[PDB]
């Protein structure tokens, strides 16, 4: 029940760069004591992952 | 013969000189500023460096 153009939307749903942002940045009521990055994966590599 | 033996001493320590004196760039030299600034432990915030 797929088409072509549901493939590539799909594929082009789960590789993909992600800006997950941080924790404790600006702007605060009190001055936070640290600042901290967020990771998250969403570009795949492998065969196995695509 | 006598003054070209001490030209032949003489010649040596010029080369000796080019040796024992340390080499050098640019004299080091007051600008006028002094550069200063902190590592805070890795995680600070801003607020903390600040």
């Amino acid at each position: 029940g797929l088409t072509a153009s549901d493939v590539v939307t799909a594929m082009q749903e789960q590789n993909v760069q992600v800006s997950a942002g941080q924790l404790g940045a600006e702007p605060l009521p009190q001055e936070s004591d640290f600042l901290i990055s967020i990771n998250a994966q969403g570009r795949l590599h492998t065969e196995e992952e695509f | 013969g006598a003054v070209f033996a001490v030209y032949l001493l003489l010649l040596c320590a010029a080369g000796v000189m080019f040796k024992v004196v340390p080499g050098g760039f640019i004299p080091t030299q007051d600008k006028l500023y002094l550069i200063g600034g902190v590592k805070m432990p890795e995680g600070s915030s801003l607020a903390r460096t600040d």
